[PDB]
C-alpha cells in the first residue's frame, strides 16, 4: 500500500557540491580574492602581491589591536557562537602552580620566563610543548636548556633524543 | 598615483555563460554587465543617470543571477536528493484515511545574527476523530473533558500546546495528553452515575 | 517654509547629486531607502539594535575615510550578511584602498559577529546630477 | 453548573495542568506571573540601553591611535586651545575662588 | 565621554533592577495572596521597603539612546520623535515612508 | 604536539587555492563557520541542556518537605503550575526557586506554628 | 530510520514593494513546475500601519507629519511533497532569499498512530 | 603538459601553484609551449585562460607570443601586450 522509503543523511558537503560545484569556469576572470571594479583590477603579478600583502597586514594589525584591548570584543550578540570569533590569550593563568604554570607560559621573553619559573619552582620539563617551543623560539640556548633538563631530570629518552 | 584600466564591457565576448559571471547575488557592479540600463527621474531637457554611479541600480536588488538555463541546471543537479511521491497517497481521501494526524510547524525568520524566535514554539496538533475507535459513552466523556477545543462541523481535534522552548517535547506532551484522554474515556469513576 | 534634508538653491555653482537633490516626500516615488531589512515590518522584533548598528557603522565609515565617500552607504541585511555598497574616489593608491578594505572587513566581522564582504565602486570625481 | 460539572472542571484542570482546587482572584497573580517572563528580565528591558561606555572608549582609543578622524573632538580641542591662548584657561587643582 | 547624568542614573537603575529581580519577584508573589497570614505579608513589605532605592523596575524611564529625552520616546526603535523623523527623512528606515494616502 | 601543528600548517599552505567566483567565497564562508546551518531552524544551540517533557511537566518529584492537604500545599501547587506553563525559564531555575521557597518557609517557622496549623 | 512525509506546507513571503516579491514567486512557481509540485497563486489582504507624530519641537500642533508602513503578503501552497523534496525546495528558497522579504515556513507532517491509541490499559 | 594541466586545478587545486613566482613561471612556460606547439587557436586559448586570468607576462614569454602572432598573422593587440610588459 503506502511505502515508507528511508531518508538520506547529507551534511554540508553534498548540498555544497550539488549547488556551488555544478557550474563552469569564467573565461576572462581575475582572481576573486580581490575586488571586481575596473579601476582596481590586478594588471600584473606585482599588483596582486601588493594587494595580498596589504590585506595580510590589515588582518595582522586588526588582530593586534583586538588582542591589545580584549575588553572591547566580548559582548556577543550572535546565537550559533562562531569559535573563530574569540582572540587568543598569551598571559599565564597559574601563579602558585609549577608544571601547569610553565605549560601555560610556554604554550599560551615568554620561553625564558617559563624556563626560569620551572627552574625556580622545581618543575620537570616534558618533551611536549617545551623543548620544541624552545627550539622554535630560541640555537645554542635551546641545546643548553635541553642538556640542563636532561641532567636535572631523567624521564623519556627517545623523545628527548 | 593616477592610472586607467578598461572595464569588462569591451573585454568579454558574446557567446559566454551568464551565471559564470554573476554567481552569487552581487549588488550589481557596473563593470561585467554590458547592459546600459538607465533608471531614474530625468529633467525636462536632459539625460538621466546611466549605470555608473547610479544609486537606484545599487539600492534595488538586481536579479541577474537567476538565469533560466542556470535555474534548470540547478533543478536538475538536485534530483539525487529527492524522493518520489507514492501513488497510494495521491488523493486527499486516502491520505486522510491512512494518515489522519497532522502536526503543524512554526518557523519564521529574523533580520540579523539573532536566530532565536519567541514565536516558534507553537505546534498545533490536528487529529481527525472520525477514524479512531470511539464508542458512545467514551466519546461523550472525551467531548465533555475537551469542552471547546473540538470542532462540531469538520470534527478535527484542535489542541494548542506550548509549554516548553522546544517542539518535540511539546509534541510528546500532546501525544501523552491524547493517550490519557483515550485512557480516561474507557474508565468510570464513582461520581459518573450522578450525571 | 518647511525644509528637510534637501539642498537649498542659491546661484549656480553647487554640484549636487541624486541623493541630496530630493525631498523626503519622494522617497517611495523618485528615490528610495539606503538600507533594507526585515526589522521594520510589522510583527518583527530586533529593530532598535539594528538601527544602532547601522548608525554606528555609518559614523565609523565616515570617520575612517576623510571625504572618500562621494555619497552615502547602501547596507543590505540578508540574514547573516552585511554587504557594504559604498563609493571611493580615485585620488589615492589602490594598495592603500585594499588595505583599508581588508581592515574594515576584519574589524566589522570581528565586532558585529557577522561575515562581511565589501564591494567598492570607483568614481573618478564627485557624484553630480544637477547644478542646484 | 453542579457537582458533576465541578468534578469535570477539576479533572480537566488536573489533566491539562491548571489549578484543580478552587481558589480566589488574588491567588491567581502568582501563577499568572510565574507562567510568563517578569518585567525586570525581558529581552528588551535590560537591553534598552547598551553599554555606551564601551563604545565611547572604543571611539576614544581609535581617535587617539589615529584610526578614527573625529572632526568634532578636533574642533573642541582647537576651541579649547584658542581659549587658553587668549588668556582665559582652566585653573589648577585647588585655585580660583580663593585666589 | 558623556555629558549627561540622568541617562547614567537611569542605566544604573536598569542594571540594578536586572540584578535585583528574583527577590522582588518572590516578594510580589508573597504579597498578592488571599491565603497565608498577614504577618508574612507585613514582614515582606518591611523587607522590600528597607531595601535601597535605584533598584526597581518602576523607576525605569523609556528614553532615547541618542538624545536621552524623558518624555515623548517611542518604545519600538527606542528613540524620540525628532530623531525618528530625522533618520526617516534622511533614508535609513526602509519601508517607513511619508504618508500620502 | 607542536610537530602535528606544524604538519597541519604545512598541509594547509600546500593545499591552498585562490578564489574564482562568489561560489568559492560562500563555500569558504560556510566551511569557516560564519553562515548558519542550512534549513535554518530554531533549536540550534539552545536545547534546554537536552531535556524532555517529563522534567518540565511532571514536577511532583521535587516536593518532599511539604504536607499534602493545607494552604502550604495549595501555594506549592500554585507555584508548580506557574513554573510548568513557563517556556522562558529552564528546569534548573525552577528547582532553584522551589528550594529557595522551601528554605524560606522552613526558616520562618514560628509564624507557621502560630497560624493554628503544622508545617511538614 | 523512516523518512518524514509531508502533506501541505506554505512559505509566506512578505516584503515592502511588489515587483521583487512578484519576480520571486514567479521563480518559485517556475522551479515548482520544473520539478513536479503543482502549486497555485493567491494574495492575502494587505495591512498598512499609519501613525501621527509632531512636526516641530514647540507649539506646532496644527501641522502634523504622518508615516506609513506598507507590508504586502504573498504566500504559496506546496502540496504533495516528501521530506527530501521539501528540504531541497527550502534550501533552494533560502539560497536565493532576498534581504527585503521574510519567510514563514509552516510544514504539516504525517503520522499514522502512536503506540498507545488502539486498546491500551495504562 | 596535458597530464600537468589535468592534475593542476581540474580536480583538486593543491599542487597547481605553490606560490607566485613559480606559478607565473609555469604559466609563461605553458603559454610558450601552446604558442610553439599548435597553431594560433591553442595560443589564443592559452593567452585568454592564463595571461587574462592570472597576471601579465614577462620578457621571453612575451617575445615568444609576439613571434607566434607574427608567424600566424595576428598583429592587432600588440599595444595591450606592450603596456602589460611595461
Ligand atoms: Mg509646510
Amino acid at each position: 500500500e503506502v511505502v515508507i522509503p528511508k531518508k538520506k543523511t547529507w551534511d554540508k558537503v553534498a548540498v555544497l557540491q550539488a549547488l556551488a560545484s555544478t557550474v563552469n569556469r569564467d573565461t576572462t576572470a581575475v582572481p576573486y580574492v580581490f575586488q571586481d571594479d575596473p579601476y582596481l583590477m590586478p594588471a600584473s603579478s606585482l599588483e596582486s602581491r601588493s594587494f595580498l600583502l596589504a590585506k595580510k597586514s590589515g588582518e595582522n594589525v586588526a588582530k593586534f589591536i583586538i588582542n591589545s584591548y580584549p575588553k572591547y570584543f566580548q559582548k556577543d550578540i550572535a546565537e550559533p557562537h562562531i569559535p573563530c570569533l574569540m582572540p587568543e590569550y598569551f598571559e599565564p593563568q597559574i601563579k602558585d602552580i609549577s608544571e601547569a604554570a610553565l605549560k601555560e607560559r610556554i604554550e599560551l621573553e615568554p620561553s625564558t620566563d617559563y624556563h626560569f619559573q620551572q627552574t625556580g619552582q622545581s618543575e620537570a620539563l616534558e618533551e611536549e610543548n617545551d623543548e620544541t617551543s624552545r627550539r622554535k623560539a630560541g640555537t645554542w640556548r635551546a641545546k643548553n636548556n635541553a642538556e640542563r633538563i636532561f641532567s636535572l631530570m631523567p624521564e623519556k629518552n627517545e623523545h628527548s633524543y | 598615483r593616477r592610472k586607467a584600466l578598461p572595464p569588462r564591457t569591451e573585454k568579454m565576448a558574446v557567446d559566454q555563460d551568464w551565471p559564470s559571471v554573476y554567481p552569487v547575488a552581487a549588488p550589481f557592479k557596473p563593470s561585467a554587465v554590458p547592459l546600459p540600463v538607465r533608471m531614474g527621474y530625468p529633467v525636462k531637457k536632459g539625460v538621466p543617470m546611466a549605470k555608473e554611479g547610479n544609486l537606484e541600480l545599487l539600492k534595488i536588488p538586481n536579479f541577474l543571477h537567476l538565469t533560466p538555463v542556470a535555474i534548470k541546471k540547478h533543478c536538475e543537479a538536485l534530483k539525487d536528493f529527492c524522493t518520489e511521491w507514492p501513488a497510494a497517497l495521491d488523493s486527499d481521501e486516502k491520505c486522510e484515511k491512512h494518515f489522519p494526524i497532522e502536526i503543524d510547524s512554526t518557523d519564521y525568520v529574523s533580520s540579523g545574527p539573532s536566530v532565536r524566535n519567541p514565536r516558534a514554539r507553537v505546534v498545533v496538533l490536528r487529529v481527525k476523530l472520525s477514524s479512531l475507535n470511539l464508542d458512545d459513552h467514551a466519546k461523550k466523556k472525551l467531548i465533555k473533558l475537551v469542552g471547546e477545543r473540538y470542532c462540531k462541523t469538520t470534527d478535527v481535534l484542535t489542541i494548542k500546546t506550548d509549554r516548553c522552548p522546544l517542539r518535540r517535547q511539546n509534541y510528546d506532551y500532546a501525544v501523552y495528553l491524547l493517550t490519557v484522554l483515550y485512557h480516561e474515556s474507557w474508565n468510570t469513576e464513582e461520581w459518573e452515575k450522578s450525571k | 517654509k518647511n525644509r528637510a534634508a534637501r539642498v537649498r538653491v542659491s546661484k549656480g555653482d553647487k554640484p549636487v547629486t541624486y541623493e541630496e537633490a530630493h525631498a523626503p516626500h519622494y522617497i517611495a516615488h523618485r528615490k528610495g531607502w539606503l538600507s533594507l531589512h526585515t526589522g521594520n515590518l510589522d510583527g518583527e522584533d530586533h529593530a532598535a539594535e539594528r538601527t544602532v548598528e547601522d548608525v554606528f557603522l555609518r559614523k565609523f565609515m565616515w570617520g575612517t575615510f576623510p571625504g572618500c565617500l562621494a555619497d552615502q552607504l547602501v547596507l543590505k541585511r540578508r540574514g547573516n550578511q552585511l554587504e557594504i555598497c559604498a563609493v571611493v574616489l580615485r585620488q589615492l593608491s589602490p594598495h592603500k584602498y585594499y588595505f583599508l578594505v581588508g581592515y574594515s572587513e576584519t574589524l566589522l566581522s570581528y565586532f558585529y559577529k557577522c561575515p562581511v564582504r565589501l564591494h567598492l565602486q570607483t568614481v573618478p570625481s564627485k557624484v553630480v546630477y544637477k547644478y542646484l | 453548573l453542579s457537582e458533576y460539572a465541578f468534578r469535570m472542571s477539576r479533572l480537566s484542570a488536573r489533566l491539562f495542568g491548571e489549578v484543580t482546587r478552587p481558589t480566589n482572584s488574588k491567588s491567581m497573580k502568582v501563577v499568572k506571573l510565574f507562567s510568563e517572563l517578569p518585567l525586570a528580565k525581558k529581552k528588551e528591558t535590560y537591553d534598552w540601553y547598551p553599554n555606551h561606555h564601551t563604545y565611547a572608549e572604543l571611539m576614544q582609543t581609535l581617535r587617539f591611535l589615529g584610526l578614527y578622524r573625529d572632526e568634532h573632538q578636533d574642533f573642541m580641542d582647537e576651541q579649547k586651545r584658542l581659549k587658553k591662548l587668549r588668556g582665559k584657561e582652566k585653573p589648577k587643582k585647588g585655585e580660583g575662588k580663593r585666589a | 565621554h558623556y555629558v549627561d547624568w540622568r541617562m547614567w542614573r537611569d542605566v544604573k537603575r536598569r542594571k540594578m533592577a536586572y540584578e535585583y529581580a528574583d527577590e522582588r519577584l518572590r516578594i510580589n508573589s508573597l504579597r498578592k495572596n488571599t491565603i497565608l497570614p498577614k504577618i508574612l505579608q507585613d514582614v515582606a513589605d518591611e523587607e522590600i521597603a528597607a531595601l535601597p532605592r535605584d533598584s526597581c523596575p518602576v523607576r525605569i524611564r523609556n528614553r532615547c539612546v541618542m538624545t536621552s529625552r524623558p518624555r515623548g520616546v517611542k518604545r519600538r526603535w527606542r528613540l524620540s520623535r525628532i530623531v525618528f523623523r530625522h533618520l526617516a527623512d534622511h533614508g535609513q528606515l526602509s519601508g517607513i515612508q511619508r504618508a500620502t494616502w | 604536539s607542536l610537530w602535528d601543528v606544524e604538519f597541519a600548517k604545512q598541509l594547509a599552505t600546500v593545499n591552498e587555492q585562490p578564489l574564482q567566483n562568489g561560489f568559492e567565497e560562500l563555500i569558504q564562508w560556510t566551511k569557516e563557520g560564519k553562515l548558519w546551518e542550512f534549513p535554518i531552524n530554531n533549536e540550534a544551540g539552545f536545547d534546554d541542556d537536552g531535556s524532555e517533557f517529563h522534567e518540565h511537566i511532571f514536577l511532583e518529584k521535587h516536593l518532599e518537605s511539604f504536607p499534602k492537604q493545607g494552604p502550604i500545599r495549595h501555594f506549592m501547587e500554585l507555584v508548580t503550575c506557574g513554573l510548568s506553563k513557563n517556556p522562558y525559564l529552564s528546569v534548573k531555575q525552577k528547582v532553584e526557586h522551589i528550594e529557595w521557597f522551601r528554605n524560606y518557609f522552613n526558616e520562618k517557622k514560628d509564624i507557621l506554628k502560630e497560624s493554628n496549623i503544622q508545617f511538614n | 530510520e523512516p523518512d518524514i512525509l509531508y502533506k501541505r506546507l506554505s512559505v509566506l513571503v512578505k516584503g515592502h514593494d511588489k515587483a521583487v516579491l512578484d519576480s520571486y514567486e514567479y521563480f518559485a512557481v517556475l522551479a515548482a513546475k520544473e520539478l513536479g509540485i503543482s502549486i497555485k497563486v493567491h494574495e492575502p489582504p494587505r495591512k498598512i500601519e499609519r501613525f501621527t507624530l509632531l512636526q516641530s519641537v514647540h507649539i506646532y500642533k496644527k501641522h502634523r507629519v504622518q508615516y506609513e508602513m506598507r507590508t504586502l503578503y504573498r504566500c504559496l501552497e506546496l502540496e504533495h511533497l516528501t521530506g527530501s523534496t521539501a528540504d531541497v525546495y527550502l534550501e533552494y528558497i533560502q539560497r536565493n532569499l532576498p534581504e527585503g522579504v521574510a519567510m514563514e515556513v509552516t510544514k504539516t507532517q504525517l503520522e499514522q498512530l502512536p503506540e498507545h491509541i488502539k486498546e491500551p490499559i495504562w | 603538459a596535458y597530464q600537468v594541466h589535468g592534475l593542476l586545478k581540474t580536480g583538486d587545486n593543491w599542487k597547481f601553484i605553490g606560490p607566485d613566482q613559480h606559478r607565473n613561471f609555469y604559466y609563461s612556460k605553458f603559454f610558450d609551449l601552446i604558442c610553439l606547439m599548435e597553431q594560433i587557436d591553442v595560443t589564443l586559448k592559452w593567452y585568454e585562460d592564463l595571461i587574462p586570468s592570472a597576471y601579465f607576462p614577462h620578457s621571453q614569454t612575451m617575445i615568444h607570443l609576439l613571434q607566434a602572432l607574427d608567424v600566424a598573422n595576428r598583429l592587432e593587440v600588440i599595444p595591450k601586450i606592450w603596456k602589460d610588459s611595461k
